[PDB]
């Protein structure tokens, strides 16, 4: 029962996780009928917001704690497989610990020894004689005791727990269990306060397909975007330094004459002058600032505002739109040629769309039958499926290939009919 | 069984007389776990595939392709064929069967966003041997998740 | 049916003028670029809408007594501080400023959110004014091109 | 511009040979031609 509960919070994931997004709407709905005199709730003459808070809050931490689980049961074996067969193929045809030992960088392969001496490393990868292979590709040149040494309702009563350190390691690194444990976290302190609810409603982005595009064009050229604020910072501190060495009389922010003076005369509080009502201003600094009729600085404060204008105003915003366009148009064009180049060319062969179509329709026929994603694929999983005395010596010819990693028979720059034109041949 | 096949001693009453198991006036559906006989299909088809594909431009064997179409209309999803480069410097066919779980498992989930992201990858990416192992990678995990969503 | 009512009240007739759309050729065209992405249009919108809603929360929350719209000092208050009004106000007045929030706000002159208030302004300013704006521009223009 | 002055580099140097300017079409009959062209043979470091 406990399995069929699993294998139903795995199954059942999306559509928790969904399911959870509009309880947070449905929060968050609620959250706008609030006061103050503390902060209370006053309904529409509808007593009935209150329990449906409180039975919502609860839904909400409960249905967080299935997402959670079902994410553990689905998406973390597949993370493992990657993992363990990256270990696997590292200890094989590289043999990591035993001539490399990788420095105090790459923490994965530091962290990756207390599995080596385990039983079950091989748990998901499919494939155990990885350790005896090991033993035969290094049991002399190195040693032979010396790589197994390095290498080798009653249920809750015995488990390991080297493997499972290693494991807890890895899921506790993983980005996506992290964010549902954040999402948890901020599900329960909303019991401690309702308001942070709201924070559940930025999983939209995660969501929806079409927003993750949305937001795709601004998180292309993020760091670049950060460089030209870190620029504007920049200038805006050359312009507060070349305001306080000299225009500090017209910064009087006080009221009307005969006042107490509210005046910038330091250079950390010019500076947040600037880059509080410099830039936010629509206009430049000079709005904010006692206008220079008749000075011997006018000219000099003159050119100090336009050129805070038609620089800090203009150019660093201008180039702000130019990459987020710039990663609209480029992500256009990578859309544009990954088309280009499936529709041109085998993604086998690289023939080109062009020795085919002398028959009709003929390139298709080679990505449709014979050079096939999928029925290379069903062949790869047939072969893991198969047993190694019943292959051919075709099959026993590729399995040998796939286990030492050729990949010579895939069919490149030729193909059946290329080879067997109906020349007599 | 009247609007399947037709009837003769030969198709309906064949196996109404291979039906002549129960005294209780009735049928178990034992009769079609016991026929077990599309295995040989599968091989039989998969014999007249290669000597139609290997060796076409003959009417005698087009007559008996003829006959068999109507197996090989049973077996055209299963049977899979690839062309690889072989141990005699020769491109030839490799015909194999199909699992329907793999299919189903292939075509309908997520996955196809896995082999769009995949395509997209590889081709935007490019490399020179950094495509087939990323190609054979992404088939044993998708393997290991077809294999996984069948675990339910 | 606005030809008829045009009878029931003469400005009823000026609905007929939007058939310039369906009747020029050029002025279809002019409308394609904004018709081609118009729900991409409406979701940066939702977005914006998104956005007001988190502003607003953090100044409810926080930042109430400076949403002081009255008159001159010893005056009625005319103040935001419920949620849905603040709500409106930030819809109302943050986006339709040319600045932000903080323009329509009492000046935090030393006070212990100065430094807060300061970083929701600039915030504001550089996400709600700038960027969806500059992304509502920049599909038209890819309509375009 | 300047995005197409880099997009139009990473052509012309994957298309061609920088030395001879056959194009990427007589040498891939064989596998990996044009790499072999550019990295044994024909190389700006071998000439250097
Ligand atoms: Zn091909
Ligand atoms: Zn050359």
């Amino acid at each position: 029962y406990q399995q069929k509960l699993l294998n139903y919070f795995a199954r059942n994931f999306y559509n928790m996780r969904m399911l959870a997004l509009f309880v947070a709407f449905a929060i968050n709905f609620i959250l706008l009928f609030y006061k103050v005199s503390v902060h209370y709730v006053l309904e529409e003459s509808s007593g009935y917001m209150e329990p449906t808070l409180r039975i919502l809050a609860i839904l909400h931490t409960i249905i967080s704690f299935f997402c959670i689980i079902g994410y553990y049961c689905l998406k973390v074996p597949l993370v493992i497989f990657k993992r363990e067969k990256e270990v696997a193929r590292k200890l094989e045809f590289d043999g990591l610990y035993i001539t490399e030992q990788p420095s105090e960088d790459d923490i994965k392969g530091q962290w990756d020894r207390l599995v080596i001496n385990t039983q079950s490393f091989p748990n998901n990868y499919w494939d155990k004689f990885v350790k005896r292979k090991v033993m035969d590709k290094y049991g002399e040149f190195y040693g032979r005791d010396r790589i197994s040494e390095l290498l080798g309702s009653a249920v809750l009563n015995s488990i390991d727990v080297k493997y499972q350190m290693w494991k807890l390691g890895v899921v506790f690194t993983d980005n996506s269990f992290l964010y549902l444990a954040w999402y948890m976290t901020m599900s329960v302190l909303g019991h401690y306060n309702n308001f942070f609810f709201a924070a559940h409603l930025l999983d939209i982005a995660m969501g929806f397909k079409t927003l993750r595009t949305i937001l795709s064009s601004v998180t292309h050229n993020g760091k670049q975007l950060v460089l030209t604020v870190g620029l504007l910072a920049v200038v805006v501190y050359l312009y507060t330094v070349v305001a306080f060495n000299f225009f500090r009389k017209f910064y009087n922010k006080s009221e009307d004459g005969d006042t107490p003076d509210m005046k910038c005369d330091d250079m950390l509080t010019c500076y947040m002058f600037h880059m509080y009502v410099g830039v936010r201003a629509g206009g430049g600094i000079g709005d904010e600032i006692e206008d220079p009729a008749g000075d011997e600085y006018e000219i000099y404060r003159i050119i100090f505002d336009i050129t805070f204008f038609f620089f800090v105003i203009v150019i660093l915003l201008a180039i702000i739109q130019g990459l987020i366009i710039d990663a609209f148009g480029e992500l256009r064009d990578q859309q544009e040629q990954v088309k280009e180049d499936m529709e041109t060319k085998c993604f086998i062969c690289g023939i080109g769309n062009d020795y085919f179509d002398t028959v009709p329709h003929g390139f298709e026929t080679h990505t449709l039958q014979e050079h096939n994603l999928a029925n290379y694929l069903f062949f790869l999983m047939y072969l893991i499926n198969k047993d190694e005395t019943e292959h051919t010596g075709q099959e026993s010819y590729v399995w040998k290939m796939y286990q030492e990693r050729c990949w010579e028979f895939f069919p490149a720059g030729d193909c059946f009919r290329k080879q067997y034109e109906d020349q007599l041949n | 069984m009247e609007s399947h096949k037709h009837y003769t001693q030969s198709e309906t009453e064949f196996l109404l007389s291979c039906a002549e198991t129960d005294e209780n006036e009735t049928l178990d559906y034992e009769e079609f776990v016991k026929r077990p006989a599309k295995d040989i299909g599968f091989n039989v088809a998969v014999l007249l595939t290669n000597l139609s594909e290997h060796m076409p431009n003959d009417t005698r064997l087009q007559t008996f392709l003829e006959l068999a179409e109507s197996v090989l209309n049973y077996f055209q999803p299963f049977l899979g064929r690839i062309e690889i480069m072989g141990s005699a410097k020769r491109i030839e066919r490799v015909y194999f069967e199909i699992s329907e779980s793999s299919r189903t498992q292939w075509e309908k989930p997520q996955v196809k966003e896995s082999k769009r992201q995949f395509i997209f990858d590889v081709v935007n990416e490019g490399g020179e041997k950094e495509k087939m192992e990323l190609f054979v990678n992404f088939c044993e995990d998708t393997i290991f998740e077809m294999q996984l969503a069948a675990q339910i």
